[PDB]
RNA sequence: AGGGUGAAAAGAACCCCCAUCGGGGAGUGAAAUAGAACAUGAAACCGUAAGCUCUCAAGCAGUGGGAGGGGGACCAGACCC
RNA sequence: GGCCAGUGAGACGAUGGGGGAUAAGCUUCAUCGUCGAGAGGGAAACAGCCCGGAUCACCAGCUAAGGCCCCUAAAUGACCG
RNA sequence: CGGUAGGGGAGCGUUCCGUGUUAGGGAGAAACGCGUGCGUGAGCCGCGUUGGACGAAGCGGAAGCGAGAAUGUCGGCUUGAGUAACGCAAACAUUGGUGAGAAUCCAAUGCCCCGAAAACCUAAGGGUUCCUCCGCAAGGUUCGUCCACGGAGGGUGAGUC
RNA sequence: UCGGAGAGAGGCUCGGUGAAAUAGACAUGUCUGUGAAGAUGCGGACUACCUGCACCUGGACAGAAAGACCCUAUGAAGCUU
């Protein structure tokens, strides 16, 4: 086995060396032409190749949640989770960053919606729907709430799925992803923090 | 003069199987089958060439909006497009798009000298 | 449920459970070794170690008690003769399971019975 | 090419025996030890076995007479089962309807292959990747190279 | 009582390794006696 | 209901597995990838081998877009899986 | 006027009425639209509503009906209530 | 230049005939399976493998001339599935033998079941099943060295039945 | 009432032999909405690794027999005056 499997596996690394010699690939910034001219990537719509959108590659994002409107952030997550944020835009695959959301339990909400909102689950039983508010799900597990905000504006299907995770929400204030730098998130909206 | 049929039959039939020779499961390998799917594999062609046209039109667009809303707060692809024709100027959204990818540099080029 | 129930059925009902046991029993120390299923072997053990102690105390009443077991006068006249000279040291246990290859048409699994 | 000499194709057919039930036992089989395969073929608990059994001893010992190899080398290499010719009984049942009971055969085929024919040759290419001995403008590398035909 | 349709392909192939590796086990089993019987068993 | 080994039975001496059946060498023959279940031998159906590929998925199974991987003893922005 | 067809179960919507209980996706007439025999876009899905009549190609452009927080193209546009 | 019923125009193929006992063909036809040619399509056209002798055009002719639907019809092969079942709950066990191989074939010993039968004779009917030696492809709901099975040879004697 | 225990024959497991009706294709979830007005397949949600075996029958308007009721055909046949 020894012999046969390292002998092999001199094989394979010639054999991977041969092809990456054979067309080259950048990454963003760039110009126009280069000196590949291959295939025209010019006149056919740009589609990314895996090596642009690894996800170490990726951007960080944290919202600080506080004294906020719930609907109104989400969208924004929304958008900075599915790339649409980006030039650099498409719709099969996720080239979108990350977000964190600190202080889920402070985030508010308008008119009579602390009491009057219900949020549903129904075990899947011929009884059990189990019907709680806002604010008493709040008291016990406030992180929910902005994630099943997110999740409704998010594509529902296999992609919806993958880039769900990306969300990071939190019940307090300090974060443990400090080795990342996640910058601050840029917020389209007016209405957006509560008028206090 | 009797008629056999014999060759006539398959030798049709293999070019209908030829279509939906990377099929999956029964549509693949059933005659009666094959002749009621590759039909439809056609339909769906045709029809999807249509939705071709005004799909990636509408993939350029988001594009287009993507790139020019990280200019100034609050510049927004519909403005972006009026201004163009005030302007006098045909560019196509294609080109316009991937540009936008290709060398965004040029977009902001474009950005710079159509406000004034 | 069969919990803390202890019998061997052998397959079979009472009628003819005990009367393979008996026969089995007979032949089994007239010949010496027997070969048989690992079931009927197994259950066996009872009725041999039963008998051979039965053979111990060579008695008007256990030789009857033996006789109306064995269904042949001829052996069980061997054993109170033979047993306690040859088994009068040993203190129980006077069988022996060896285990030989399963029976060819129905793979029923097979095993040896003898004194040990 | 790559074989041709490696091998011998037993093919002992018409075995009454269904096709799915002779491969219960075939698909254990395909690639061991001939030596391991008999010891298997015996102490095995189907009738399915006792023609394969039959068969595999055949086909060694066609191999240790006609092409003269030792059976201490050589492997089953392609195991095969294929449906044969269906014989059909007609039997009665409830109320007058009567339905087909079929007597299934099968066609047992038996390809053995020596380890090491082309050993000589591939242990030679243990001489490590950039190497190219270009002798008679390619030579013999035609002996089971296994791992790559990349020579564009 | 009655199929609505047939399993037809890839299910049956499916359901049939399965028995087949019932096989296999029993293969497994008998090659560990072949051992046992070389050498020793009093 | 059930025709078509070959021109010619030349229908397989001998050897091996082996109680038979059948099989592999040998021999005959233009051919035995014509061996008596024998001529051309399609499909369904059953496998064996290689290339890629599924175990958080939801699907009349395709279609437009196409990530990553593989080619064809013939150096293609071409073509195929 | 010659030669030679199919049709003769219709449906819904607007209006004018009858029958009904000015009930019915009810029924029967009269005038017109669509389906029937009509794809596409709007109406979540949705024959019969709105827009519009598919000879075929383009990885061009302008618009109708309808829309511009996210799922999902376009203003998280404006000023007054 | 949307189009169901439906009408009209223009074509493609199928076998056979005239031309033609044409050229083309055992340096490979018909067929069969593959094509990074062609056409609006039905279809056409070149390929070297399998195949082993038939037979293109072109101009014309004639029909048993084109199939996915008929609870069509004939043949093949699936699925259900390695599932249900294996035809009474009288009952088998052991030792030895035979043999390539035996729960199942033969022998012995036990044990058990029938006994106004599951006993022994006849009539009808079957029509060779009877006996012997051989065989085990098929048949026997498993196996099988065994058989009412297959092969080979035999066997039925009347004045009073 | 109100069940419980036990014996056989099955069922279950192993080996041997080996059917059937059924079957457009099946990659065959639940909820509510929609639609030839009662959806695994259409819309929105929800739920859900892949794959056996044992048990259970609510659904596939499950299978079986071109409804035997009802009505139609200028159908058939019996019976009556």
């Amino acid at each position: 086995t020894k012999c046969t499997e390292e002998w092999r596996q001199l094989k394979e690394a010639v054999k991977k060396e041969f092809a990456i010699p054979h067309v080259p690939l950048d990454q963003r910034w760039m110009f126009t032409l280069e000196e590949a001219t291959g295939p025209d990537i010019w006149n056919t719509t740009w589609y990314p190749k895996s090596a642009d959108h690894v996800p170490t590659d990726k951007k960080w994002y944290v919202v600080d949640a506080t004294d906020l409107i719930l609907g109104r952030m989400a969208s924004t997550i929304a958008i900075h989770i599915r790339g649409k944020n980006l030039a650099s835009y498409t719709p099969s695959v996720d080239m979108g960053a990350f977000v964190i959301v600190v202080n889920a339990d402070k985030v508010a909400v308008s008119g009579k919606k602390r009491t009057q909102k219900l949020y549903r689950r129904h075990s899947g039983r011929p009884g059990g729907l189990k019907e709680e508010t806002f604010d008493q799900l709040q008291k016990r597990i406030p992180e929910r709430i902005i994630e099943h905000a997110v999740r409704g504006m998010l594509p529902k299907g296999r992609l919806g799925r993958y880039l769900f995770n990306h969300l990071k929400v939190y019940k307090g204030a300090e974060h443990p992803h400090q080795a990342q730098q996640p910058i601050d998130l840029p917020l389209r909206d007016k209405r957006i923090r509560v008028e206090k | 003069t009797r008629v056999k049929r014999g060759y006539i039959a398959r030798r049709r039939r293999k070019k209908i199987r030829f279509f939906a020779s990377s099929f999956r499961g029964a549509h693949s390998r059933l005659t009666r089958t094959i002749a009621q799917q590759k039909i439809r594999a056609l339909v769906s062609a045709h029809r999807d060439r249509d939705r071709q046209k005004r799909d990636f039109r509408r993939l350029w667009i988001t594009r287009i909006n993507a790139a020019i809303r990280e200019r100034g707060v609050y510049y927004n692809y519909s403005k972006f497009i009026h201004d163009l024709y005030k302007r006098q100027l045909l560019l196509n959204r294609k080109i316009l798009a991937q540009i936008a990818i290709l060398n965004p540099n040029c977009i902001y080029m474009i950005y710079n000298e159509i406000i004034k | 449920m069969k919990h803390g129930r202890k019998i061997h059925r052998l397959s079979r009902p009472a009628d003819q459970r005990r009367a393979l046991l008996r026969g089995l029993t007979t032949q089994l120390l007239k010949h010496g070794r027997i070969k048989t299923t690992r079931a009927k072997a197994s259950a066996m053990r009872k009725y041999v170690d039963k008998m051979i102690t039965l053979a111990k105390e060579g008695s008007l009443h256990k030789r009857r008690q033996a006789l109306g077991f064995i269904y042949e006068k001829q052996i069980v006249h061997a054993l109170f003769a033979e047993v306690p000279e040859r088994y009068g040291d040993r203190n129980g246990g006077y069988t022996r399971i060896i285990r030989t290859l399963p029976r060819r048409g129905d793979n029923a699994p097979m095993a040896y019975i003898e004194l040990v | 090419e790559p074989g041709k000499c490696d091998e011998i194709t037993t093919r002992g057919y018409s075995i009454s025996m269904s096709v799915d039930k002779a491969r219960r036992v075939i698909d254990q089989i395909r690639g061991r030890s001939y030596a391991e395969t008999l010891m298997i073929l015996e102490l095995m608990p189907y009738r399915a076995c006792y023609p394969i059994f039959k068969l595999i001893y055949s086909a060694a010992a066609n191999a240790s007479h006609n092409k003269q190899f030792n059976k201490a080398n050589l492997i089953i290499s392609k195991a095969e089962v294929n449906k044969g010719i269906t014989l059909k009984k007609v039997k009665p049942r409830a109320r007058g309807r009567s339905y087909m009971i079929k007597r299934p055969t099968c066609h047992i085929t038996i390809v053995l292959r020596d380890i090491t024919h082309f050993d000589s040759y591939d242990k030679f290419l243990e001489s490590l990747t950039p190497k190219k001995l270009i002798a008679l403008l390619g030579l013999m590398s035609t002996g089971r190279r296994r791992e790559l035909l990349c020579g564009r | 009582a009655v199929p609505k349709k047939r399993t037809s392909i890839y299910k049956k192939r499916i359901r049939k390794n399965i028995w087949k590796k019932k096989g296999y086990w029993a293969a497994l089993k008998a090659f560990s006696l072949a051992k046992s019987l070389s050498t020793g068993n009093s």
